[PDB]
């Protein structure tokens, strides 16, 4: 009969059931969206957003509410850190429990669909068979699809009847919902303005809306609709897996890389901040326009907000997890507590020494301690005989400046050696590693999990696009060859391959 | 002239390149 | 119009006028001139 | 025609007896005239150092790097 | 076989299937528009690989604020 | 055929000795430009700065030390446009930043688009089911996964294989050592379907040739098959009963035999396609966590995983400071992880 | 006209002494460790 | 506990094996 | 070992849910051809 | 709305079935060193 | 483990008989994913919309289950004609031959790699006019053999040189 | 709150098994009826 694989193909030219699949893979889609939404409240703790945000407990689907306005909930907090008073019914809470009623209302069209099949409306009037005029639909689908575009970019994006979304500065200090205006011109395809996105959504959209009159107006040309097999539902699955991987891949590479749309405070930072020392540079200039406003070590280094610091640190890179090191990015090193501040190296006479920091590369890293040029200074030997930049040899202290171990001086080799262990990792915190029972091996960040399986599904996809293209386009020939295929592949036979009337 | 491009598309850069990779084992640093 | 806009819209030009426009030229001249029989 | 029909034909080897040996000597006029290491910028045998550059030549920044490899190519 | 309202006021939408104007019809605008759209995608990922630099179009976190 | 759009495509698919169709204008030139840029970049142009290396028979290679190396780490992910801002049109200073290696990955992987919709032509017009064309989407994912992605996820196409044969061992054992690839579940389902495939193309060629019919009376058997006959050249019962009571199972019908053939090699390679996108980001099946915490408590605690981790510092501590040389990486002779003896 | 044994036999020649003489290079000048 | 899995795991892939040699559909010839 | 606890209901699990399908599709289609004749 | 002409019966033959079950146990033992970890 | 201390210790890799070995393996993968694709591609019509194509074979049949002009010929436009193997026995022997061979040959290499008679080594192998080394991919495959060999079995060696 | 673990196991199986076998149990008869007609 039918084997397993096929088993999906009795609903392809039934379109009263094929509605009914849809709307069931849709219920369950919905359904998975406020099942997930629940379980990240029930796992979810919003005391300490600073130094435990949504992006270091495992927040996968949690973000992209707070992408796009929910940023509240009914248990009287916000991913802002900021106590709600009187929360809305649009809180995670609120959108969780709208996607599971709306599951079991797709679940029930679905039913009523899979039920009641036979329709007039799917029926053809010329021949009576069931048909769906695609290319009608699509334009059909392109109105809904550019009116939607245009609503969510001139009301929800620039917030004139919605939230907006969330903005940040440059170093995903101070972030909030907000409304964006559109940046029409050359700076709305800057990737990191925000105000872009709306200047799309509204444009695009238009553009879509009058797509949608074109196709819904204007019927296919006759060599497009032989060439393409319009006819045929499957042209329309290879095509749409076909921009549907395409999507995917343009949401890996805008996930990895970064921009407006994934800010780090929702998702964590990128590897490319912590290779090019992006929050380095940035608590290096603060803490340097601070002591030239005559501020000392002590004080710039205070000035130092926590997040900050807490971004200039590999364990938050999403290029240090594992495969299947699963969990939240609490589970690995911990629960940041506080900033023990940052470990100015003074050697022996008092010259700056620096560890050198860990490459994302590297699970493990030597620990040694390059000089203002950069020779080698100190390290932490492993063969300890005929040992020259051994810390003992040179002699080392280290100096705490800002954070909870502030103005402490410790001028012991061994204490030395334990935060130059420390500072190869960027700025050194402490952790609780009993809250979670921690294991001491890094995790990867939402960003790092989102580039992962969409590029696999990217992947996976362009394997199912060009299986149903060469399905639709080759549908005469499923069951197998005939007898006509052995007189045209001869050599010579035709002058043109595949064309009898030539010879 | 399709057949003489293809072939000599391949051959030209072929012979050229034994040539110069014969003469380049000459170099003697 | 910064540097890297004018190499562009050179690029585009030069893909024009040394890979499109002469490999369509020569496709519809040789098309053109050795034509299938009985078509 | 077929393949070994057009080897074995004269006319095919009066063609091949001086066209092949032209372009084959061609290729070593080429890198024997040092034309190779010009347009290539491959350093010759004695050009992978010199003084100030005892060291490998490396390329730091991407959009400065024609002005530093002139820098460093200056020779 | 089941006729119900909605049916009847979506069938005009469904009722066209296998209508194909003659000939080539739109292609050479087709054709047209997926050049503008294609040098448009080149434009905007020439512009994020910082291959195509754009004044007032700073591509980095730094732009943000 | 009267339009222009018809005669071009009664030309283009003419039965010739080399078949162009439409898509002939794409592959023929990118693949031309891919292979001649390799016997280019192979040939003449250096790694000298970009890797410190030299890379050509010009500079003295062989043909496992030639390569066309990846470009600087400085360049990043940049298209390394001829015309961009790089070499700013400078054929020579282009070369020198690797910018060849962006020449032939991206004219490749066209290329590469090009043979699997060249594939998809030839079966329509021939009249056969597009499961060659189906079949390359293997290699296609290989290709993809493996030079674009991979460095797409890294610091930049520095990281990229350089297309070498010297430089894909650099590049094989590079990625064991920093991310324990063998370790790889995916990598173990591919490495199992390529194995499996030349297993079963050896099985399935010793097979058909042992289970042959007797169809003439001259010891050299290859010369009695007749290309257009309509019976079976050799015995599918004979070789069913052998495979049966030697092995306990085996194939009964030749479609299933034949599909088999193609999805063990194309699953192996999407397989490890998906371990490789994996390890574009650093998610790597590097360590299992619980006997890295037993050896951490008990001393005692050894197992080849633990060496092959040691194994694994090794290389990256002693490979990194000559692999690496953008890095700067200066490590002692303290620091570097070494044992008694050698 | 000639006939294609001997055309083959001088090529075959010709291609192993190219092999051999970039053997040769191999043991000699740039590229040898001496 | 885990080698209770793994040789849970290990023993039913030999059970399938078993009956798959000696339990298979017997191949037969069409008519 | 400080293993998983979640990992013992992935394998198994992971391996029951395919394996009664898989038992289920041929007891189907045994039982169908059973009933034909 | 009546039966469906679209319905068909669906199969799992015997060697189908032991090739199923030979995969979900391989998978099975493959991953389950990496999920308990 | 094995592999990596080989690998240090012989650099199979650079040992042209492990190469012959992986061509073996690539082509047998290539020649068998090539070889099931065209006789899946060019099924002869047995079975129904509703039917798996399998079943149009029937076990112990006397016709082919399968064109072979017509395969034979779309692997002739895809290249060329001459390369495409007409002959159905010598395509079979040319399947059994090639991972047959290459996996004899590196059989073969890891026999000979036993008695130590190891793969190149083009280790400085490129020095410039001065006569200092400039690095080749060799030898930076030469790092990672040596961090490999220094690393293995710790605390076995209490010589320099690796000899056992 | 201190569970068990194992009666993670124990639940979830204990109800899967059963389940599965009304499942099957009920395809199966099915599967009957229809290819008897
Ligand atoms: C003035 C109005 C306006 C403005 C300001 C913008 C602004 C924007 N548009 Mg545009 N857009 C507009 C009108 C406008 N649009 C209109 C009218 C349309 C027609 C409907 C579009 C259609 C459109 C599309 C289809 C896309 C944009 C995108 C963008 C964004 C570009 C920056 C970015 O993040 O790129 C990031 C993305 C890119 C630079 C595109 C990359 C394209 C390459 C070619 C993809 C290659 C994929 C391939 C399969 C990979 C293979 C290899 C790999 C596996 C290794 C930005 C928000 C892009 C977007 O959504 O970005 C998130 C995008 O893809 N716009
Ligand atoms: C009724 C409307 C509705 C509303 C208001 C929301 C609201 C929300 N959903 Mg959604 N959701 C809905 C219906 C809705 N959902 C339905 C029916 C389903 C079932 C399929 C889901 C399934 C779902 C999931 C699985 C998830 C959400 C999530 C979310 C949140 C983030 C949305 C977001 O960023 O999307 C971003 C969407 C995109 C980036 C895709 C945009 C559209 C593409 C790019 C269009 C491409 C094709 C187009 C035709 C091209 C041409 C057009 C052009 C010419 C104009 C938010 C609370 C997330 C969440 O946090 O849940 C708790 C989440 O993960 N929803
Ligand atoms: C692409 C979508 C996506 C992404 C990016 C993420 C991302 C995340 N999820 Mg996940 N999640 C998803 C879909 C996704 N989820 C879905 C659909 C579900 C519903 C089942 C869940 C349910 C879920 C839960 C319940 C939890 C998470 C959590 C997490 C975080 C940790 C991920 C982790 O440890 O993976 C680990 C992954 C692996 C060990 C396997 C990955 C490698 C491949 C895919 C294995 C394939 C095996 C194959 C099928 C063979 C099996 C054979 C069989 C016989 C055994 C992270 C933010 C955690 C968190 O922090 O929540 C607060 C958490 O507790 N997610
Ligand atoms: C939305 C996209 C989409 C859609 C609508 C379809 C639809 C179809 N595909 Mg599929 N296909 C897709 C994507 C899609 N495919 C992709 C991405 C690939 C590449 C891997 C394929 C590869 C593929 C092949 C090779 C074949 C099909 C076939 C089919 C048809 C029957 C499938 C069936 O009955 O399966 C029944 C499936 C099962 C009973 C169990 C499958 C269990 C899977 C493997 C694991 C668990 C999946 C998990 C629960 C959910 C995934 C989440 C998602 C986000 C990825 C049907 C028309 C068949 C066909 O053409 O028949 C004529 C066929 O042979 N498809
Ligand atoms: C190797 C990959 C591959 C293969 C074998 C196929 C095969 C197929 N595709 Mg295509 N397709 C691909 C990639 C591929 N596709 C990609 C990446 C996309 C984008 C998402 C699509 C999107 C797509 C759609 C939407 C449709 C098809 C369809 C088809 C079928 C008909 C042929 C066709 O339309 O060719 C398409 C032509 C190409 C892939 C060649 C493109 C060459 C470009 C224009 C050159 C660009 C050069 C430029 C200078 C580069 C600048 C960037 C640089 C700086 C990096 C066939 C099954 C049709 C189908 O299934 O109909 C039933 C169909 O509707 N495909
Ligand atoms: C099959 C043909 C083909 C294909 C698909 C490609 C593809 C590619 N080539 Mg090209 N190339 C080709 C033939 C081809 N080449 C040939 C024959 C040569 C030898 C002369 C070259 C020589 C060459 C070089 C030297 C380089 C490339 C490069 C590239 C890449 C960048 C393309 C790009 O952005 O160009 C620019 C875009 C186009 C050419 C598309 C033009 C689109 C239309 C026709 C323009 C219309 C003009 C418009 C109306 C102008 C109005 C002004 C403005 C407002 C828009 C890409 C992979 C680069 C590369 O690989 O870098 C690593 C590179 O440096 N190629
Ligand atoms: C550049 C570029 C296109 C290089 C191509 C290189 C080249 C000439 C490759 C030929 C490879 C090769 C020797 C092919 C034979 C492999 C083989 C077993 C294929 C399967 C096969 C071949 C047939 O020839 C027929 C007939 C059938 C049926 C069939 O399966
Ligand atoms: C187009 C078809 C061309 C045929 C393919 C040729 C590719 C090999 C080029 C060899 C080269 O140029 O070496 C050219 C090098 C030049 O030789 C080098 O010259 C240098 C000059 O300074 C130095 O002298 C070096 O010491 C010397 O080795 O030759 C060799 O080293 C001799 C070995 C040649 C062996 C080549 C055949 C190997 C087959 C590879 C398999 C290909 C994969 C096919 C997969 C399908
Ligand atoms: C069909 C027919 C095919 C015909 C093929 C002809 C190919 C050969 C052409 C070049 C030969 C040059 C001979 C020569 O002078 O030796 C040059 C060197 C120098 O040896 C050196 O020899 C020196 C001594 S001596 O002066 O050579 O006597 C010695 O001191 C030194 O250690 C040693 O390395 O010897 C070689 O290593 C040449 C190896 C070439 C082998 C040919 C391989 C063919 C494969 C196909
Ligand atoms: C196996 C595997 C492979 C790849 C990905 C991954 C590794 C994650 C893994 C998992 C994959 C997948 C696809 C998992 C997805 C899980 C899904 C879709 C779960 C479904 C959740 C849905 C739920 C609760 C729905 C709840 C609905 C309810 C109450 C409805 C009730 C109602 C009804 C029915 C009528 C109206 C009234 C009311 C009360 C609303
Ligand atoms: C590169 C680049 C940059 C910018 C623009 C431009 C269009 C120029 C673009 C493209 C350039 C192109 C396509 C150049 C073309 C060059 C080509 C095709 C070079 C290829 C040369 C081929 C070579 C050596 C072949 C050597 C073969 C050898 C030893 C074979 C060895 C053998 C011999 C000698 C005898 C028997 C045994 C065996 C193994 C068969
Ligand atoms: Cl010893
Ligand atoms: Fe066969």
């Amino acid at each position: 009969g039918l084997p397993w694989y096929r088993v999906h193909t009795v609903v392809l030219n039934d379109p009263g059931r094929l509605i009914a699949v849809h709307l069931m893979h849709t219920a369950l889609v919905a359904g998975w969206a406020g099942s997930m939404a629940l379980y990240e409240l029930a796992v979810f703790d919003p005391s300490d957003p600073v130094l435990n945000p949504m992006w270091r407990q495992g927040m996968f689907v949690m973000p992209f509410m707070a992408r796009i306005g929910v940023t509240d909930s009914w248990g009287g907090w916000s991913v802002t850190g900021e106590s709600v008073a009187n929360p809305g019914f649009w809180s995670f809470e609120g959108v969780a429990l709208a996607h599971i009623g709306l599951s079991g209302l797709l679940f029930l069209a679905a039913v009523w669909h899979w039920v009641y099949w036979d329709l007039e409306l799917f029926r053809d009037p010329r021949t009576g068979n069931p048909a769906l005029d695609l290319p009608k639909i699509f334009g059909i689908h392109l109105l809904l699809s550019g009116v939607l575009c245009f609503g969510f970019g001139a009301f929800h994006v620039t917030g004139a009847w919605g939230p907006g979304i969330w903005v940040s500065d440059a170093y995903g200090i101070t972030g909030k919902v907000q409304p964006v205006a559109p940046a029409w011109g050359a700076e709305g395809f800057n990737p990191f303005n925000p105000s872009g996105v709306a200047s799309h959504h509204i444009a695009a959209g238009i553009l879509g809306f009058l797509a949608g009159i074109f196709h819904i107006a204007v019927r296919p040309p006759q060599r497009l609709y032989r060439a393409l097999r319009m006819g045929n539902i499957e042209t329309v699955l290879s095509s749409s897996i076909a921009a549907v991987f395409w999507s995917a891949f343009i949401t890996t590479g805008t996930m990895w890389y970064g921009s407006a749309t994934t800010p780090i405070e929702l998702f964590g930072p990128t590897r490319y901040q912590w290779d090019s020392g992006y929050f380095q540079q940035e608590i290096e200039r603060r803490v340097e326009n601070s002591l030239n406003e005559g501020l000392n070590l002590s004080e710039a280094w205070s000035r130092i907000p926590d997040k900050l610091a807490f971004y200039d640190y590999i364990g938050n890179n999403p290029a240090k997890g594992g495969l299947f090191r699963a969990g939240p990015m609490n589970k690995g090193d911990g629960i940041a507590e506080a900033w023990l501040g940052h470990p100015i190296f003074q050697d022996k006479e008092g010259k700056e020494l620096t560890v050198r920091r860990m490459p994302a590369f590297f699970e493990t890293f030597p620990v040694i301690l390059v000089d203002k040029d950069g020779i080698i200074r100190a390290d932490i030997p492993f063969r300890r005989a005929e040992s020259k930049y051994s810390i003992e040899q040179v002699g080392v202290t280290v100096s705490f400046y800002g954070g909870k171990l502030n103005g402490q001086v410790f001028k012991d080799a061994p204490t030395v050696k334990k935060y130059a262990r420390k500072a190869q990792l960027g700025e050194v915190l402490e952790f609780d590693r009993t809250t979670l029972e921690s294991d001491g091996v890094f995790r990867s960040s939402p960003r790092g999990w989102y580039t992962f399986g969409h590029a696999n599904f990217a992947l996976l996809f362009f394997l199912g696009h060009l299986w149903h293209g060469s399905r639709t386009l080759f549908r005469d020939v499923f069951s197998g060859i005939g007898a006509e295929v052995t007189e045209q592949v001869e050599f010579g036979a035709f002058q043109k391959l595949g064309d009898r009337s030539t010879k | 002239t399709f057949r003489w491009l293809a072939i000599h598309g391949l051959a030209v850069p072929t012979v050229f390149f034994l040539g110069a990779i014969t003469s380049m084992q000459f170099i003697q640093r | 119009m910064t540097p890297s806009l004018s190499a562009f819209i050179n690029s585009l030009l030069l893909g024009l006028f040394v890979v499109v426009i002469p490999i369509g030229a020569a496709l519809f001249l040789v098309s053109q001139s050795d034509r299938v029989t009985r078509t | 025609r077929p393949f070994s029909d057009i080897i074995t034909s004269i006319r095919y080897w009066i063609i091949h007896s001086i066209t092949i040996p032209a372009l084959y000597v061609a290729g070593w006029l080429f890198v024997s005239t040092g034309l190779a290491y010009d347009i290539f910028g491959t350093p010759r045998p004695n050009e992978y150092f010199t003084q100030d550059r005892q060291q490998v030549p490396l390329v730091n920044d991407r959009f400065s790097a024609k002005q530093e490899l002139e820098d460093l190519t200056k020779g | 076989a089941l006729r119900t309202r909605l049916g009847e006021l979506l069938r005009p939408l469904n009722s066209e299937y296998g209508k194909v104007a003659p000939g080539w019809g739109t292609t050479p605008i087709m054709g047209f528009v997926m050049l503008l759209f294609f040098l448009f995608l080149l434009i905007i990922l020439q512009i994020y690989n910082s291959s195509l630099i754009i004044e007032n179009v700073d591509v980095d976190w730094a732009s943000l604020g | 055929g009267r339009g222009w759009f018809d005669l071009i495509d009664d030309w283009l698919k003419r039965d010739r000795f080399v078949f162009v169709g439409w898509s002939g204008l794409l592959l023929f030139p990118t693949s031309y430009l891919s292979i001649g840029g390799w016997f280019t970049g192979t040939t003449f142009v250096t790694s000298w700065y970009t890797h410190g290396l030299a890379s050509s028979y010009l500079e003295g290679c062989n043909f496992f030390t030639a390569a066309v190396s990846t470009p600087a780490n400085s360049m990043g992910h940049s298209l390394l446009l001829l015309w961009g801002p790089e070499a700013q049109g400078d054929f020579t200073r282009w070369c020198q930043i690797g910018g060849l290696w962006a020449f032939c990955a991206l004219h490749g992987s066209f290329a590469l688009i090009g043979f699997c919709l060249r594939q998809f032509e030839i079966a329509r017009l021939v009249g056969i089911r597009p499961y060659n064309a189906i079949a390359f989407s293997g290699p296609i994912a290989i290709f993809v996964s493996v030079f674009l992605m991979y460095p797409l996820g890294q610091a930049s196409w520095f990281f990229a294989p350089s297309l070498g044969v010297a430089a894909i061992f650099r590049f094989l054992l590079f990625i064991q050592g920093f991310h324990n690839f063998t370790l790889n579940p995916f990598h173990m389902m591919g490495v199992a379907g390529i194995l499996g495939a030349a297993l079963l193309c050896a099985i399935h060629g010793a097979t058909v040739q042992n289970t042959i019919f007797e169809d003439g009376d001259a010891a050299n058997t290859f010369r009695a098959f007749t290309p257009t006959q309509a019976e079976e050249t050799y015995s599918m019962v004979t070789a069913n009963r052998f495979w049966s009571q030697i092995f306990g199972v085996a194939f009964s019908n030749k479609r299933w035999l034949h599909f088999f053939m193609l999805f063990v090699p194309l699953a192996g390679l999407w397989t490890s396609a998906i371990g490789i996108v994996g390890l574009a980001l650093n998610l790597r099946a590097y360590d299992f966590v619980s006997q890295e915490l037993r050896a951490a408590e008990d001393p005692e605690f050894e197992t080849f995983y633990t060496k092959n981790i040691l194994l694994n510092e090794g290389i990256r501590s002693w490979m990194a400071a000559q692999d690496q040389p953008h890095e700067n990486f200066i490590f002692p002779e303290e620091v570097l992880p070494r044992g008694n003896a050698l | 006209r000639i006939p294609l044994w001997l055309i083959a036999t001088v090529g075959g020649t010709l291609a192993l002494t190219v092999v051999g003489i970039f053997f040769y290079g191999s043991y000699s000048g740039v590229g040898s460790s001496l | 506990m885990e080698t209770l899995v793994y040789v849970f795991l290990l023993a039913g892939t030999l059970g399938v094996i078993f009956f798959a040699v000696f339990f298979r559909d017997p191949p037969r010839i069409a008519k | 070992m400080n293993v998983s606890v979640a990992a013992y209901l992935a394998v198994l699990l992971g391996t029951f849910v395919p394996v009664v399908f898989l038992v289920t599709l041929y007891i189907q289609s045994e039982s169908r051809k059973a009933g034909s004749s | 709305s009546g039966p469906n002409p679209n319905k068909q019966p669906v199969e799992l033959n015997r060697t189908s079935l032991f090739w199923g079950l030979l995969l979900i146990f391989v998978l099975a033992v493959l991953f389950s060193s990496y999920f308990f970890n | 483990n094995f592999m990596l201390v080989f690998q240090a210790e012989h650099n199979i890799l650079m040992h042209p008989f492990h190469q012959l070995g992986v061509a073996g393996v690539f082509g047998g993968s290539l020649f068998s994913a090539m070889h099931g694709s065209l006789v899946t591609s060019s099924l002869i019509r047995e079975t129904t919309e509703n039917e798996s194509a399998n079943y149009g074979y029937k076990f112990g049949q006397e016709e082919e289950t399968y064109n072979i002009v017509a395969a034979h010929g779309y692997f002739g436009r895809l290249i060329f004609q001459y390369a495409s193997f007409n002959n159905s026995r010598a395509l079979h022997f040319f399947l059994g031959l090639w991972p047959v061979v290459g996996i004899w040959f590196t059989a073969l290499g890891v026999m000979t790699m036993a008695f130590n008679l190891n793969g190149f080594n083009f280790n400085q192998s490129v020095v410039d006019s001065q006569g200092r080394v400039i690095n080749t991919w060799a030898d930076i495959l030469n790092r990672a053999n040596l961090g490999m060999e220094v690393m293995h079995e710790r605390n076995a060696h209490n010589f320099p040189l690796d000899l056992a």
